[PDB]
RNA sequence: CGGGUAAACGGCGGGAGUAAUAUGACUCUCUUAAGGUAGCCAAAUGCCUCGUCUUCCAAUUAGAGACGCGCAUGAAUGGA
RNA sequence: GGAAGUCGGCAAAAUAGAUGCGUAAGUUCGCAAGAAGCAUUGGCUCUGAGGGCAACACAAAUUGCCAACUCAGAACUGCUUACGGCGGGGAAUCCAACUGUAUAAUUAAAACAUAGGUUUGU
RNA sequence: AAGUUCACCGAUAUUUCUUCAAUAGAGGAAGCAAAAGUCGUAACAAGGUAGCUGUAGGUGAACCUGCAGCUGGAUCAUUU
RNA sequence: UGCAUGCCGUCCGUGAUUUUUUACUGUGACUAAAGAAGCGUGACUAAAGCAGUCAUGACUUGAAUUAGAAAGCAUGGGAUAACAAAGGAGCUUUUUAAAGGUAUUGGAGAUUAUGGAGCUGUGCGACAAAUGCUUUCUAGGAAUGAAGGAGGGUAGUUCGGGGGAGAACGUACUGGGGCGUCAGAGGUGAAAUUCUUAGACCGCACCAAGACGAACUACAGCGAAGGCAUUCUUCAAGGAUACCUUCCUCAAUCAAGAACCAAAGUGUGGAGAUCGAAGAUGAUUAGAGACCAUUGUAGUCCACACUGCAAACGAUGACACCCAUGAAUUGGGGAUAUCUUGCACGUUUUCUGUUUUCACGCGAAAGCUUUGAGGUUACAGUCUCAGGGGGGAGUACG
RNA sequence: UGCUGUUGCUGUUAAAGGGUUCGUAGUUGAACUGUGGGCUG
């Protein structure tokens, strides 16, 4: 059975903090906590260590950034451009 | 392109017909209790009551005259009601503390005439015969 | 989608018997259709026709003779007693001294004037008169 | 197409009444059935066997020549496709839009088409397991 | 000397008089940097004061709910 | 007899373990909640359930040996309600969101802190 | 025969919960019917700022203002 | 108490072998009175009643008959339909020869060979076969058709302000400096708030930032609706057309349930040029809180998450059939004059879309009209949503 | 009283088509197996 409607994680907390900066928190939360895909192995196998650093489970590699995700959406962008500008240079 | 045709569609007309009969005013009013709770008749053709006091009610425009009235304790149910005094003279017959019959008016609870909000009538004083007296037929008893 | 064969092509003729025409082509056919087509011309309200083979449902042209006023089915089907002629009659039919019902029963398709006659019921198509 | 959209198109092939070869056509009945299990070999699919006939090989309606259709003679040979040809190009398209979808989020008139696929997927298996040509469990993902 | 700034320190009257038994929607005047807005109240903030009405008791300077002519309520000096 | 005492239920009394049933308004949906409330419990003699390892053909689906305690049901029999240990409960107003800190030796709070909000310099 | 003890059927009383129907209340709102005092003129003509719909803010009062829409417009029409 | 006994089609019981209902319709059976319908009858008539009529009694007196829902019972008829099954490669007969392995013998109980019959493996005779073995290269040729219903395929690598992503252009509004100049500029019906010798307005070339994409632009195109307009690259789609490709009823329309949905509004991060709810300051005015002028906060723009309302309108639900004439126009295809050097164009047909000139007819009229608001008292193609005099009121309670 | 409409109502402007689609129960659903013949009046 469930166990809880919409609180997940954060029944931890019991009745403290407020509706809202639960809510934010939750998000964040879930995230930090999930399996993230792994581009060199292909499989699901990611998990942060500590804020910014994310291992992997089978293969031996670390990677750098995000604090609560494995990939930030500026950095996306970031990758794209460069890659378009070494495009030109080259 | 108004209803459904089918050999086998009995259900759907049923159904259809049976909402849409709540739409009828009449209809509605027969079939709910709302109506006979508010009557202060519990549904009869007349009531007795008690009289409280006379009144004059103003004609509506564009007539123009005082219409006699009294109110009016139902002994069934305790409700007050207000009565409509028929014919020329007629008030002097009704004393306070009066035992009446009250009927209704003809329209079935509707305001009739330019009598504003009135919907009863008297026709019996003291077990006597409203109109009786009127003609001389009878005498006021006691 | 089409649903009846038979009202289709029952409107299509009134319609150009309504406008003048003097033939009319009808698709798509069927066995039913055809039946129906016979019982008129026994009764002269139509000419000749044809049935055109496409190797699908095929076509009619029929021929007309200016006696039709109108033709239309009945839909649904009801069902119809020996005793429910009478009430068929009153309700669509113009008088009692012409035009004809036309029924489907255990012993074929008819109007409802040889029905009768060999006492048997069925379920109703259509009328013309 | 109809069965989605505001389509009314009406553009199709028209079959001759007249279902004989053209007296023309030497090759042998037997001839065109090890033709069109050649075809199929190759990997082609039956729709496409049929055009490849037409085209350069002189043969239209293979069912004229020989009595039976394409997808009889796969059956017979065991060359017939695990799922039905139709219901294979309507997956292949979904899956496709599925993909573009993960990079483009935002293209919300493609995850309406998509809304309309599926659906016609999940009717088009229905019909397929009524007539027993899909297992009763073939779940659609 | 000129500009800017109140989630800087702070301020938010001097007031009057008119109007449909009442009353004031209505009008007139005096006057400021600006003239208390949304809310809330005899409140841990009301002098008069044991204010006035309802409830709680046989009987309540106490309690609660209402009202507002608020000596001296009121918006990150944070209001509800 | 039951708060009439007193500024004031101060002090004292009172509730009480375990198991089954049952549980309101409000609410940030987590709680409120042990809400409130009803019932059972001893002794004796029995019964059932819960295990271990040893001996292409499908009831070794059976023979033997042995441990450790818990739960459930029944008959009979008894109370002077009887060690210790162990929440009293309900309806509302004011203040502070909460856990925390804090005048060693008269003040533990409504004070300080807090997460959250805003502004300034660079 | 009176009487003793146990099981079963079980009236009645009290207490607790559930459902249905009626009922008082300081104070606060809405609608209608009047009569006709008070203050203005939003609508109908381009009604004197075209009108109306949805939404947000303001305001003694009809209402005003911003954004998008409609003609039920005051145009069926002008680089052929 | 033998007193006795003789001088081919059917009937009935039991085993083996294999299959058609339901529904509708015609008859028939079984179905309390009273009540309804009605056969007879001069209770003086009638509402009634079942009685009475006529010459040691008769009328062998009368009191007839019918309809009553639906369901249940028997039977006959096969047109319209329903249920169930299937999804087409899970698809020979006969006649003789041989080998192997209960019932009758008097009845009752045991042991026993011989045979019947099926189970099979050998030869032989005769006749069929809906698919040619004297065959093809050794089970693989016997199956309604292909809907001017649905789905899928291939092609012009077709068509379009359809959707998403990324780079780059264009003037203009605002601002800033750089070069000049000097007395006002702005705004209005008229003015004033406002800017300006600390150089405004104006002029030239630039720089920054944010929006937007003029003219071409139309009773044109695309999209389910809301909506969509610079160029290039890129991703997945959508429609129409063409086809002697594939498939074979897979469909239409809807409670429940689900997705999208202008503007305004809400939350968290960005952005902030223009315009501008609230507010401020000038004017109009008896008043003016408004209309007008100068400003100005939230907003207006982007990302992610909510909200689910509009005169969300064609005030016209979806699918299908018939229907008068001439234009025009967008996309594709078929057949046979002009121009540039494969494109465009000319004439005539065709499929799809999109419009304009009181068609018949309809309507209370205004008006609608192949594109219906037509084909309806001569009233039946299919499904579905809503209404029942005006208010109270889309309000109260849940 | 065809003002409850199965027979038999209305829905551009009088009251009334849901903003647009998807979709399950439900309702509805194309054609085909099929002229018996011969002799008398
Ligand atoms: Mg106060
Ligand atoms: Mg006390
Ligand atoms: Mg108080
Ligand atoms: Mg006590
Ligand atoms: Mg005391
Ligand atoms: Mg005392
Ligand atoms: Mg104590
Ligand atoms: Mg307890
Ligand atoms: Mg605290
Ligand atoms: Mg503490
Ligand atoms: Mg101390
Ligand atoms: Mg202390
Ligand atoms: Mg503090
Ligand atoms: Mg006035
Ligand atoms: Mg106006
Ligand atoms: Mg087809
Ligand atoms: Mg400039
Ligand atoms: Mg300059
Ligand atoms: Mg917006
Ligand atoms: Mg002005
Ligand atoms: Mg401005
Ligand atoms: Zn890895």
């Amino acid at each position: 059975a469930k166990r809880t409607v919409k609180m997940g994680v954060m029944g931890r907390y019991g009745t403290r903090y407020g509706a809202n900066p639960r809510k934010r928190a939750k998000k964040l939360e879930v995230s930090q906590h999930a399996k993230h895909f792994c581009s060199f192995c292909g499989k699901f196998a990611f998990r942060r260590k500590a804020v910014g650093i994310w291992r992997c489970d089978g293969c031996s590699k670390t990677v750098a950034g995000g604090a609560y995700t494995l990939s930030t959406p500026n950095n996306s962008t970031v990758r794209s451009t460069v890659r378009r500008l070494r495009e030109l240079a080259k | 392109m108004t209803k459904t045709n089918g050999q086998n569609a009995a259900r759907k007309l049923v159904r259809l017909r049976c909402r849409n009969r709540w739409a009828d005013k009449g209809w509605k009013r027969a079939h709910t209790f709302s109506a006979r709770k508010a009557n202060p008749f519990g549904g009869s053709s007349h009531a007795k009551g008690i009289v409280l006091e006379k009144i004059g009610v103003g004609a509506k425009q564009p007539n123009s005259a005082i219409r006699k009235c009294v109110r009016v304790q139902l002994i069934k149910n305790d409700k007050k009601i207000i009565a409509f005094v028929p014919n020329d003279g007629c008030l002097h017959f009704i004393e306070e503390n009066d035992e009446v019959l009250v009927s209704g008016f003809g329209r079935s609870g509707h305001a009739v005439g330019d009598i504003p909000g009135v919907r009863f009538k008297i026709v019996k004083v003291s077990n006597v015969g409203l109109y009786a007296l009127y003609r001389q037929k009878k005498e006021k008893p006691r | 989608t089409m649903m009846s064969v038979l009202a289709n092509a029952l409107r299509t003729i009134a319609s150009a018997e309504r406008r003048g025409k003097r033939q009319v082509l009808i698709r798509p056919s069927s066995k039913v259709v055809v039946k129906f087509l016979q019982v008129m011309q026994k009764h002269g309200y139509i000419g000749e026709f044809e049935i055109i083979d496409d190797h699908r449902a095929g076509k009619i042209v029929v021929n007309l003779n200016g006696r039709l006023n109108k033709c239309g089915a009945i839909c649904p089907r009801f069902d119809c007693a020996t005793t429910d002629y009478e009430k068929w009659m009153k309700n669509i039919l113009p008088s009692r001294q012409f035009g004809f019902v036309v029924l489907t029963t255990s012993l074929g398709i008819m109007d409802h004037e040889e029905a009768r006659s060999r006492n048997t019921g069925g379920k109703v198509l259509g009328f013309f008169y | 197409v109809r069965m989605h959209g505001n389509g009314r198109g009406k553009a199709s092939s028209a079959l001759p009444y007249r279902r004989t070869p053209p007296a023309w056509l030497k090759i042998a009945s037997r001839n065109v059935v090890k033709m069109v299990c050649k075809s199929s070999r190759k990997g082609m699919m039956p729709s496409q066997i049929g055009m490849e006939l037409r085209d350069s090989m002189g043969i239209a309606q293979v069912k004229n020549v020989t009595g039976r259709k394409i997808l009889r003679i796969l059956k017979h040979n065991g060359l017939a496709p695990e799922i039905p040809e139709d219901l294979y190009f309507l997956v292949k398209r979904a899956t496709q839009m599925r993909k573009h979808l993960e990079r483009h989020t935002t293209d919300r008139d493609t995850k309406y088409r998509l809304i309309l696929v599926e659906s016609r997927i999940h009717r088009l298996a229905r019909y397929y397991k009524r007539v027993k040509q899909l297992p009763p469990t073939w779940k659609y993902e």
